[PDB]
Order: structure tokens, then C-alpha cells, then sequence
RNA sequence: GCUUGACUGCGAGCGUGACGGCGCGAGCAGGUGCGAAAGCAGGUCAUAGUGAUCCGGUGGUUCUGAAUGGAAGGGCCAUC
RNA sequence: UAGCGGCGAGCGAACGGGGAGCAGCCCAGAGCCUGAAUCAGUGUGUGUGUUAGUGGAAGCGUCUGGAAAGGCGCGCGAUACAGGGUGACAGCCCCGUACACAAAAAUGCACAUGCUGUGAGCUCGAUGAGUAGGGCGGGACACGUGGUAUCCUGUCUGAAUAUGGGGGGACCAUCCUCCAAGGCUAAAUACUCCUGACUGACCGAUAGUGAACCAGUACCGUGAGGGAAAGGCGAAAAGAACCCCGGCGAGGGGAGUGAAAAAGAACCUGAAACCGUGUACGUACAAGCAGUGGGAGCACGCUUAGGCGUGUGACUGCGUACCUUUUGUAUAAUGGGUCAGCGACUUAUAUUCUGUAGCAAGGUUAACCGAAUAGGGGAGCCGAAGGGAAACCGAGUCUUAACU
């Protein structure tokens, strides 16, 4: 049968033009008052999945 | 050319691995699985994304965004597609008739990709700044 | 495509049992035991192609020593003497001469002694 | 590209694309193998340990008997047990890309021409459905093992050919890659050559 | 003494991590404080004072809005 | 995919598109004209099938052999060279096969034509209430109560009824669309205890059914239930008259049959473990994985008369099996009494990468149609554009009031 997407992964990663994946940074959901504006500002843009983790993401998203 | 003088191309037919057929094969005994543990077992191995119990990457990162229903009914047309319609009048129905866009597409944009050389009239479609200049340079026109 | 193994299995077992001819008891009769015996015979044969070269040189040396000492010189001085005389005759041949041509061996000893003189 | 006739004395003209291309052995091989795979029926099965007739009772207790542990009388280790990877009916057919099929046929036909195995004729007919007549016609033409391709498949020639095992008679629509290779000679009517010309072009 | 730079948007480059992350940062834009001025200031001599994701709450933002206009709900930003 | 989801594991649509197949009607009611229609039922024609059957071509000589269908030579049939049998492999010996025919009787079907009931059509009405909806509890919907539409209803309630009502995914307005609470309806779809025919890169007696055989038997169990083993003389029984030893035995030796009896029924082939008889050599002062390297002697062959070969192996150097598991095993750790047979990385569908082939800014079709491995079918799918959560913009885009 067709492989099933890991649906939680599909909600967290989007494939980019050269076949990497963008994700949102962790640590910007709550407990924000104590965090420096600089730290939070750098967490706001999307980031690319690292080399070590790409295998895990690709396994989860066969139809990306 | 006989049924007993045909050969496959060199490199086209690699023999499959056969595990567990003795020492000389190089895949005897353990069959490439190493010694013991979950991965050596029949049916053995952990599920996709499992990292040993550490919160996995697809759960320690946050969800983001929503899915647009409008994006699914919006297409992009290349300049190369404009010559492929019948009659040199590009609109949503003529693009559908030429199999350029799907039946359920409601909105389409012409972008600067490929080349237009024939003169064409684009009707009821959005056109990029660059596509507009290319269509008009090729003698065409864009009707809003 | 069911494949029966009997013809090939028989030929393989018979090949091993033929190489185990002369071995004692189960070693010439029983495949499981004969197989181990044939492997070990092969391991020893490999080792002993090296050992054969050691054992023969040891034998030649012992005989040269006996013959040299009958002519009033030790092996170690005899060999040194031959090397100083530029005689390149090897130990297989010297030991052969020591047994089969004692006058020629004596001539080699006198050559060795002259080079040491 | 010219092909000459036999019963009429002419030089018919055909395409270099169809009847003059180089022999692509790898392509032809793939299509011939696919054709043989498509002939397979794939009808068989064995019984897994689930399907062998017998009870699910554990043959003897897990511990204490001094025997190897047993779970099922149907174990594939056991005489009368299941087949470990019991066969099921299979579909052995392969996909052949349409262009690869047509490319293979062009290679085959071009090679038949190069090897002087394609014989073009104006007409090939028999007066009656009599095997003796066709046998006489073929020995006249110095043919024994031959594929005969006609425009319209007539009853008389089809019936005359049936009991000659070395002879087969097709219409141009019924050509297949294996039969073009398998027969020693291929006889084509001028009509059939046109139809194969149009089919491949 | 005077003050709100414990600023907002960004950030060359670098450190440290398997990763998630964490850290240092001149400089650029806007607006600000102190100083006559050069200047200094994006918290505190530095290194501890912390908790991913989910689910939900509050404010902002017509980004989305299942016939259409709205709305609900969702997104995005801030925050709990 | 959209969604659902301790937003975990997992679950998973629809809209819309391409196909197969297509078929629409009746009551909730009178009247008018009439019973015409179409379905059934029950009769008889009419073909056409089924359940027995009939005919069905063409070969001889010679060689080998127990036997010819084989070899060799020369003929003949073929709308028949499917297949099976016959003393080895047969188009022409036999049974068939292609093809052409056949039914007293029963019966299926398709027509046509009698007959019983069913009653067409047309104006004029009518239009399913403890129901829809609601509250509570559950269930069903991909949808876990969620912002949750829609469906079902155990419980308590309860409309409007065409100027009316349902739905369009909370809800409202507008617009669109449909008409619940009565019912019938072929085809395309599912399956095979069973019957016929045909097929297989399916098995070939530990396989294939549990069962090739008097097997769901023997046997086991109070019972439900469990559940085997076990095929082959030969072409033909010509299955061994008769004689001899023996207990009027068993068993054997002759004779005879046969191509063969070491095919003799304990029967094709007849492996291995295992057990014997015979011969050569070794072995009764000698210590251990039993071999290996060296090696005398003896016996028997042999083509220089030479050594050479084969068997044996006194004496001597070296030398603690195999598997597994381990840091590490002669290990006194595991496993194996031996042999023979069987016994473990497969299959399907998705997906990615490599190789290879085709075509190439294109590539490829699925179901299905087609007698078609052809051909048709481009519905789709992947690719030629990305950025952004998204609207949206687009070789850019996002970020930000704006970017060095
Ligand atoms: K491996
Ligand atoms: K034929
Ligand atoms: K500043
Ligand atoms: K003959
Ligand atoms: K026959
Ligand atoms: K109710
Ligand atoms: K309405
Ligand atoms: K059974
Ligand atoms: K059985
Ligand atoms: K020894
Ligand atoms: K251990
Ligand atoms: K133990
Ligand atoms: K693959
Ligand atoms: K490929
Ligand atoms: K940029
Ligand atoms: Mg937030
Ligand atoms: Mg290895
Ligand atoms: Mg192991
Ligand atoms: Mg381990
Ligand atoms: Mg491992
Ligand atoms: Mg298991
Ligand atoms: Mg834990
Ligand atoms: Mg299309
Ligand atoms: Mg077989
Ligand atoms: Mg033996
Ligand atoms: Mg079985
Ligand atoms: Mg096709
Ligand atoms: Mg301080
Ligand atoms: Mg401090
Ligand atoms: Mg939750
Ligand atoms: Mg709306
Ligand atoms: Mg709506
Ligand atoms: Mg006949
Ligand atoms: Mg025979
Ligand atoms: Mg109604
Ligand atoms: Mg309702
Ligand atoms: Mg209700
Ligand atoms: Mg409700
Ligand atoms: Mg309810
Ligand atoms: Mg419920
Ligand atoms: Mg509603
Ligand atoms: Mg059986
Ligand atoms: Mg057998
Ligand atoms: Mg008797
Ligand atoms: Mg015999
Ligand atoms: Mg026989
Ligand atoms: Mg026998
Ligand atoms: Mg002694
Ligand atoms: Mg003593
Ligand atoms: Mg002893
Ligand atoms: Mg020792
Ligand atoms: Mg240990
Ligand atoms: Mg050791
Ligand atoms: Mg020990
Ligand atoms: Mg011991
Ligand atoms: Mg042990
Ligand atoms: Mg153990
Ligand atoms: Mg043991
Ligand atoms: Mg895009």
C-alpha cells in the first residue's frame, strides 16, 4: 500500500527549492518575558533542517 | 538475431543479494544484520522518526501555518504555454481545453518563464510585470 | 520451480569423504567428522610446506656439522671459512657432498681452513 | 530505401526509419523478454503454516520434556508443515513503453532486411483451403520455416497453413516481436508492408 | 546629577553543540538618554537563577473565511 | 491530499474528472373514456440448444533390437501434426483430432400466436405527524465534542404542512437548490459446495490435499476433538511344471519362463549411515584432536630395467575437534549419536537511490475499449519556478517603515 505521511511532521516542515526543509524555531511559544528581545528576534525567522536530521525528516515525509 | 543470441545491455541486470548461503558469499550466517539487538530480529527495527525516546525532531519543533484552499485552485502559466492554446486567445477555458491547467483551476497567472514569440491575447488572467512586457514585445495584448 | 538437493548434496559429501580416505573411524565414514578432518589436514599441510623448509635445513646443517667435525672444524667456522673463500655452495648440496663424496667434502674443508688461516 | 518484390518484379519504396535503422539489441532484448513474461499464466500456490490443515494445539509443553520447543505442527521446519514463503498466483506481465515497443519492432524489421530474412511479395494466396497447395507454394519459393504476413487474412491461406507447424500466417495488425525473430524467413505482401509502414512510420 | 538603550527592526563575522539549541558581535535603519564634546548606552564585572512540543487563554492584525456578504474557527505578531 | 488524532501511535475523505452499465415507475383518488398497455400465469406452434450418439484422411521396405513408433530409403494425408495408447520416440497401427452430421423422450432458451388475471391513456385533484425540529444520553459520519454542520435514536418533547418545508459544515442574512416523514425497480458488482471443457517457467510420494493406496481410515481421547503411515515385478503373468535338502515347514539349490530373475512377488533404480566375509600391509615396551611434514620396510602392478605407480605405514618434527557466544574458549561454557531427505531474508504494493534502455522540455498513460502482449484511451501523474503562514507577488520573493 501507499506509504503514510507522518502527519505531525507535515505540520512542522516544508520542502524548499533545492530539497532542504524549513522549520519554525523552538522556544518561542511561552515563557517569553525572561527571554531577551535579541534571542526572540533570532528565533522568529524560519530555519533549515540540519544535515544530521535530514534523514529523519525525509523518512517522515515521503511525499514532500 | 535469434531467440538464443539476444543479450541485455552490460550493467542492466545486477544479481540480487542472497543472504545466509555460506561463508564465501560474504552474507553468510547473520546475513548482514550483525550480532543481536532489535535490528537483527525478524520484523525488528524502530518506527520512522523514533530517536530512542528523546523527544523526536518532528515533536520538539512547533507546528506552523495553515493551508490555503485558494492556492489549490490557482495555477501559473509559462510564456511557453501561450502558443499551445487553439486560436491565440489565452483565457481559463482555452488553457483547460489545451490541458495546460486542471478543470478545477479558477485563477491563473502568466509568469516570465520560457518565451513567447507568436502574438497572443490574454483575457481575464493575471500577468506578471515581466510576462506583460514579453507578451507585448511579441505583439500581444492583455485584456483585464 | 521446486529444487531437490539430493544429487548435488551427495556429490559434495562424496568429494569430502574421498579426501578423508585412510582416516580412522568416523573420520573416513561420517561427513560431519570427515569434513573437520579434511579442513584440519589442509591447515596442517599449509603450515608444513613452511615447516618442511625449516626441517630440511636443520637436517643439512646437522650433517655438515658432523662431516666438518670429522675433518677437524666446527660447522660455524666451516661456514664462515666458505664465505671468506667466496664459495656459494648451499647447505643442501654441502650435506649431499658430506654423505656421497667425502674426499670432495674434505677439499671444501681445506678451502675453508685456508680462508680462515 | 528500396525493397524488391518476388512474384511480380518490382522495387517497392519504404522508410529508412522503419526498415533501415541500426539494431538496438538491448531494446529488442527487453521487449522480447517482456513478451515471454506476458505469456506466463502464474497460476500456482503452496500452503503457508496458516493454510496447512491441522490444529493450533502446542504439540508438547514448553519446558521439561527434553525436546526442542514446538509451537505448531504446521511449522515449516516440520515434515508436513507449511512452506515458509508459500507462493501465491502472480501476474508476471511487464510494462513496455509504447515507443520502446515500436522502436524494438523497427530494429527487428531493419535487421530482417539486413540478414535477407524479409521477403516482400505482391500477392500470397492459395486457391482452396488445402494444406497440400500451400506446401507446394512454399517449396516452389524455397521456403520451409516462414512467417507470412498479409493485408487481409483470407480463410483459404489461414486454413491451409494450420497443420504446417513451421508456417504461420498473420495479418499486419497481428505482428509480434518474438515471431519476427523466431521464424527463419518473413514473407510480407506489398499491402502488409504499407500497413506496417503506417503503424510504425 | 540627569535619565529609560532593561529601545524596535536587522546583522558582516565568529564561538559552542549529534541535534533541538545556546552564546559573542562590530555595523546598518528608525527613534531615544546622558555628555560642552570625542563619545557611551540593545540591562547588571562575567560565568547559575531553568522547561521542548501539544492543548488552550488574552491583546493586536480583515492574512484566511467551505454558495455569496459577514461571522465562527484557523494563521501571523506580542504575551500567559 | 483536506482533515481527524494522548495533534501520539495511527485513522483518512469529499468536490471534481475518466470509465463499466444504464430505466424508470406506482400508491396516498376520484371522474372521464373504458379495459387497449406492460408484466406475469397457463397452452400450442416456431427455430436453436442440452441430456445418448454417427461418419471421420493417409505407410511400406530395410538396419539395430526381446520388441520399432528409432536409424536409413522411398511414398502418402492434412480445414485432421490437439491429445492419449500401442513390446523404445507413430500425421498415415489403434482411440481420437479438423470437419460434417444425429433425438423417440424430457427439458432450458429466444421468438411468434391463443388464453386467464394485471388493467393503458386524459382532464381534475391530492402530496406520507407523534413526523421534522428541540432538551438529555449514546452511536454513525475520515471528523475522538471540538467552533461542529449532517445522519440514527434510548428518554422527555414537538412544528409548519407549498402563502409551506429541507440542505448548502457553528450561526445569521441573501441567493441557489431540492421536496423527508409511503413503496417498487433490470444491468454493470460479490461468490463457487457442485458440472463440463481447457490451461500452467505449479507439485511429483518427507513434495502436492490430512488423504496418489478402501483416509477423516487405523489409532488416540469420556467428549468436543485430534489424526497418521503406506505408490512402482514385467511388454506380457509368461507369477517359477518338475527334481533335491528341510518338519508333507521357514528358507534355499537346481530346472523352466523372460531381453533381464543380483526384474521372484520381502519385486524399477537401489545412495548413505550401520553390519559382515576375503585379501595386502601395519599392530602385543606403547602414552594425548589421531592428522600433517619427513620416511624405512612389505605386497601388487608397470612401457628405460629402470625407476615409477597403487595399497600399507615402522620410526620421527610439528600439532588441544567444530559451531555458537564472548574481553577471552582445548576448555570442565552452548549445540550436535550417525546417515539420508526436508529446514530460514520472501511476496505484494508504495517510496528513494544506483545501473541500464526509450523518449526528451517534455516523459508516461490508469481503468476501460479492443479477439488483439497490437491499436485506442492523456482522466491523471511527474517535470520545466520560486518565495511567503497566507492573501499575494514572481526570477524573484519573504522579512521590515525601509534595507547598507
Ligand atoms: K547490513
Ligand atoms: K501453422
Ligand atoms: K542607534
Ligand atoms: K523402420
Ligand atoms: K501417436
Ligand atoms: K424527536
Ligand atoms: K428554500
Ligand atoms: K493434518
Ligand atoms: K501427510
Ligand atoms: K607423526
Ligand atoms: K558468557
Ligand atoms: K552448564
Ligand atoms: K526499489
Ligand atoms: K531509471
Ligand atoms: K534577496
Ligand atoms: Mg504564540
Ligand atoms: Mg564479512
Ligand atoms: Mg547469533
Ligand atoms: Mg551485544
Ligand atoms: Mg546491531
Ligand atoms: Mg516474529
Ligand atoms: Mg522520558
Ligand atoms: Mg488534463
Ligand atoms: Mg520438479
Ligand atoms: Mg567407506
Ligand atoms: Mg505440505
Ligand atoms: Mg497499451
Ligand atoms: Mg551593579
Ligand atoms: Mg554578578
Ligand atoms: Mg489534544
Ligand atoms: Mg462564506
Ligand atoms: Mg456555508
Ligand atoms: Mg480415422
Ligand atoms: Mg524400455
Ligand atoms: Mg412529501
Ligand atoms: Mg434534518
Ligand atoms: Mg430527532
Ligand atoms: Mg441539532
Ligand atoms: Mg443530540
Ligand atoms: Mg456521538
Ligand atoms: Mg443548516
Ligand atoms: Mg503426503
Ligand atoms: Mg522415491
Ligand atoms: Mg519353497
Ligand atoms: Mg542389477
Ligand atoms: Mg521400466
Ligand atoms: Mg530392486
Ligand atoms: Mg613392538
Ligand atoms: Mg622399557
Ligand atoms: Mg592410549
Ligand atoms: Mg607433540
Ligand atoms: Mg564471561
Ligand atoms: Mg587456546
Ligand atoms: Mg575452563
Ligand atoms: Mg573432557
Ligand atoms: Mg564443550
Ligand atoms: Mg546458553
Ligand atoms: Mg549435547
Ligand atoms: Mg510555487
Amino acid at each position: 500500500p501507499k506509504i503514510k505521511t507522518v502527519r505531525g511532521a507535515a505540520k512542522r516542515f516544508k520542502k524548499t527549492g533545492k530539497g532542504g526543509f524549513k522549520h519554525k524555531h523552538a522556544n518561542l511559544r511561552h515563557i517569553l518575558t525572561k527571554k531577551a528581545t535579541k534571542r526572540k528576534r533570532h528565533l522568529r525567522p524560519k530555519a533549515m533542517v540540519s544535515k544530521g536530521d535530514l534523514g529523519l525528516v525525509i523518512a517522515c515525509l515521503p511525499y514532500a | 538475431m535469434r531467440l538464443n543470441t539476444l543479450s541485455p545491455a552490460e550493467g542492466s541486470k545486477k544479481a540480487g543479494k542472497r543472504l545466509g548461503r555460506g561463508i564465501g558469499s560474504g552474507l553468510g550466517k547473520t546475513g548482514g544484520r550483525g550480532h543481536k539487538g532489535q535490528k537483527s530480529r525478524s520484523g525488528g527495527g524502530v518506527r520512522r522518526g523514533f530517536e530512542g525516546g528523546q523527544m523526536p525532531l518532528y515533536r520538539r519543533l512547533p507546528k506552523f501555518g495553515f493551508t490555503s484552499r485558494k492556492a489549490a485552485i490557482t495555477a501559473e502559466i509559462r510564456l511557453s504555454d501561450l502558443a499551445k492554446v487553439e486560436g491565440g486567445v489565452v483565457d481559463l477555458n482555452t488553457l483547460k481545453a489545451a490541458n495546460i491547467i486542471g478543470i478545477q483551476i479558477e485563477f491563473a497567472k502568466v509568469i516570465l518563464a520560457g518565451e513567447v514569440t507568436t502574438p497572443v491575447t490574454v483575457r481575464g488572467l493575471r500577468v506578471t510585470k515581466g510576462a506583460r512586457a514579453a507578451i507585448e514585445a511579441a505583439g500581444g495584448k492583455i485584456e483585464e | 520451480a521446486r529444487v531437490k538437493r539430493g544429487v548435488i548434496a551427495r556429490a559434495r559429501h562424496k568429494k569430502i569423504l574421498k579426501q578423508a580416505k585412510g582416516y580412522y573411524g568416523a573420520r573416513s565414514r561420517v561427513y560431519r567428522v570427515a569434513f573437520q578432518a579434511v579442513i584440519k589436514a589442509g591447515q596442517y599441510a599449509y603450515r608444513d610446506r613452511r615447516q618442511r623448509k625449516r626441517q630440511f635445513r636443520q637436517l643439512w646443517i646437522a650433517r655438515i656439522n658432523a662431516a666438518a667435525r670429522q675433518n677437524g672444524i666446527s660447522y660455524s667456522k666451516f661456514i664462515n671459512g666458505l664465505k671468506k673463500a667466496s664459495v656459494e655452495i648451499d647447505r643442501k648440496i654441502l650435506a649431499d657432498i658430506a654423505v656421497f663424496d667425502k674426499v670432495a667434502f674434505t677439499a671444501l674443508v681445506e678451502k675453508a681452513k685456508a680462508a680462515l688461516a | 530505401m528500396e525493397l524488391v518484390l518476388k512474384d511480380a518484379q518490382s522495387a517497392l519504396t519504404v522508410s529508412e526509419t522503419t526498415f533501415g535503422r541500426d539494431f538496438n539489441e538491448a531494446l529488442v532484448h527487453q521487449v522480447v523478454v517482456a513478451y515471454a513474461a506476458g505469456a506466463r499464466q502464474g497460476t500456482r500456490a503452496q500452503k503457508t503454516r496458516a493454510e496447512v490443515t491441522g490444529s493450533g494445539k502446542k504439540p508438547w509443553r514448553q519446558k521439561g520434556t527434553g525436546r526442542a520447543r514446538s509451537g505448531s505442527i504446521k511449522s515449516p521446519i516440520w515434515r508436513s508443515g507449511g512452506v515458509t514463503f508459500a507462493a501465491r498466483p502472480q501476474d508476471h506481465s511487464q510494462k513496455v513503453n509504447k515507443k520502446m515497443y515500436r522502436g524494438a519492432l523497427k530494429s527487428i524489421l531493419s535487421e530482417l532486411v539486413r540478414q535477407d530474412r524479409l521477403i516482400v511479395v505482391e500477392k500470397f494466396s492459395v486457391e482452396a483451403p488445402k494444406t497440400k497447395l500451400l506446401a507446394q507454394k512454399l517449396k516452389d519459393m524455397a521456403l520451409e520455416d516462414v512467417l507470412i504476413i498479409t493485408g487481409e487474412l483470407d480463410e483459404n491461406l489461414f486454413l491451409a497453413a494450420r497443420n504446417l507447424h513451421k508456417v504461420d500466417v498473420r495479418d499486419a495488425t497481428g505482428i509480434d516481436p518474438v515471431s519476427l525473430i523466431a521464424f527463419d524467413k518473413v514473407v510480407m505482401t506489398a499491402d502488409a508492408v504499407k500497413q506496417v509502414e503506417e503503424m510504425l512510420a
